[PDB]
């Protein structure tokens, strides 16, 4: 005691995270924690059929770990355009290199999530309601009880879910990566088992520049940290700051700054990132 | 897509973005889950994408910030460290400001805006349009820590029933 703090997306993930560290755990121990948690109650947006990044900045360290899922072998087409998910692995590798407390701790109160139930909020309620002409079937039955999105207030349980965080949490990534999980991830998406199984997460420097008298660490590609610290860097060149009160303006500037930008990183599409983010670098940009 | 941000006693901060790519990435459904949907920017490579989850360090301040939101994520945190580092106001007061967006000579509003507005903006090229889906400005979560001593702040944004703790 010690300061310490959670921003995310739901309150039982934040109440998770703040749980983690109330009893003194790291962040990257709540990091897992918050993860795992959002993949179950903010079902739409993240899970472990997905991937990710995570920057990690401390004292005297900063990574970025990159967990984002790869494209298969595939000979025809198209196929489903699905790529092999790396957010297990990506939380394996977080914990195996800057992790404290024991794993299955960190997966327990999805699980319990997952096994027992929360209640539903209004944005999971409309966004299943949005999905609904696209995805829906009889398969999702628990998503849409009587044909209709799960109201706001009702407790979904996902049965199936916490039966697959169990194993998780029991064998390790072996236990999404091989097994049943990975031959129904293969059925499903039609990706070999060997794709599954060869998953790797790739660790990377965070580009790091600098903007108002801050350092600024950020992601690397294939992430748009540098697009955005151009953004950054080009908005304090110019100050369109002083131009805040009068909206046209404004907003016009930023339009000029935000093409600027994404021309300059889809040029680098069409190898140092912490090159195209210096002030030099910036000063000759237009 | 969904960010986050922590930080602990020591000061460690985390900064991340996790995603399917659409809602629901694909609506394939197995073992309990959904399979992520990707988007198409040879076999074991990763796509491009916007994301960036990032960190602001000064003496006396610590910051993790990021949003989802695709390929507005830059436009989406730009305005907002800008009127942020420019003193504007409480981190929170400004994720609650409303937003816009441009794609290629169409600008997106949050917020329904003025004929004057309008027609100044329409001189340059560019056509407002007032969109519907309040996540379509992003989701932004950050944390603050500063040395005064030590307090955390932060921002949970709204639009995606966002929130923050500190002790
Ligand atoms: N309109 C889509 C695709 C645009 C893109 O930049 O790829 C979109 O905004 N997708 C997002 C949906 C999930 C979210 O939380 O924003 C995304 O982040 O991929």
């Amino acid at each position: 005691k010690g300061t310490y703090g959670v921003s995310a997306s739901h309150p039982l993930a934040v109440e998770e995270g703040m749980k983690v560290l109330k009893n003194g755990g790291s962040a990257v121990d709540a990091a897992i924690v918050v993860s795992y948690v959002l993949g179950v109650v903010e079902l739409h947006a993240s899970g472990i059929g997905g991937g990710g990044g995570m920057l990690i900045i401390s004292k005297d360290k900063e990574t970025f770990i990159d967990y984002r899922e790869t494209t298969p072998y595939f000979t025809g087409n198209q196929k489903p355009h699905i790529g092999v998910p790396g957010f297990v692995a990506g939380m394996e590798y977080i914990h195996d290199n800057y992790g404290s407390l024991p794993m299955g701790e960190l997966l327990q109160p999805a699980i319990n999530y997952a096994e027992k139930g929360f209640k539903v909020d209004d944005s999971l309620t409309m966004r299943l309601d949005l999905a609904k002409p696209r995805i829906y079937s009889d398969k999702l039955s628990i998503f849409y009880p009587n044909g209709e999105p799960i109201e706001t207030g009702e407790t979904l349980i996902q049965t199936d879910l916490a039966r697959t965080l169990k194993k998780i949490q029991k064998e390790g990534a072996k236990g999404f990566y091989e097994g049943g999980v990975a031959r129904a991830i293969s059925k499903t998406a039609k990706i070999s088992l060997e794709d599954i199984k060869g998953y790797k997460v790739e660790v990377r420097k965070p580009v790091k520049g600098n903007y108002m008298g801050y350092d600024v660490y950020t992601a690397p590609p294939p992430f748009s940290g540098v697009t955005l610290l151009q953004m950054l860097k080009l908005a304090e060149k110019k100050e369109v700051y002083k131009d805040v009160d009068h909206t046209a303006t404004y907003m016009s500037k930023m339009e000029e700054i935000s093409r600027i930008a994404y021309q300059d990183r889809k040029k680098n599409l069409g190898m140092d990132p912490n090159k195209m983010v210096s002030d030099k670098y910036i000063s000759t940009m237009k | 897509t969904t960010h986050f941000v922590i930080i602990d006693r020591d000061g460690t901060v985390v900064s991340s973005t996790n995603t399917l790519s659409n809602f629901f990435g694909t609506g394939k459904y197995t073992a309990g889950f959904f399979l992520n949907n990707q988007l198409q920017n040879e076999p074991g490579k990763r796509s491009r994408t916007f994301m960036a989850p990032t960190v602001l360090k000064k003496d006396g301040e610590t910051i993790g910030i990021g949003s989802p939101g695709g390929n507005r994520i830059p436009q989406i945190l730009t305005p907002i460290l800008d009127k942020y580092t420019h003193g504007k106001g409480s981190l929170q007061d400004i994720i609650n400001e409303y937003r816009f967006t441009f794609e290629k000579n169409t600008a997106y509003t949050e917020i329904q805006l003025s004929s004057e507005v309008k027609n100044e903006l329409s001189r340059k090229g560019l056509n407002v349009k007032k969109k519907v889906s309040p996540a379509f400005f992003g989701g932004v979560q950050a944390l603050i820590k500063d040395e005064r001593d030590n307090v955390i702040t932060g921002a949970g944004d709204g639009r995606r029933n966002g929130t923050w703790k500190s002790n």
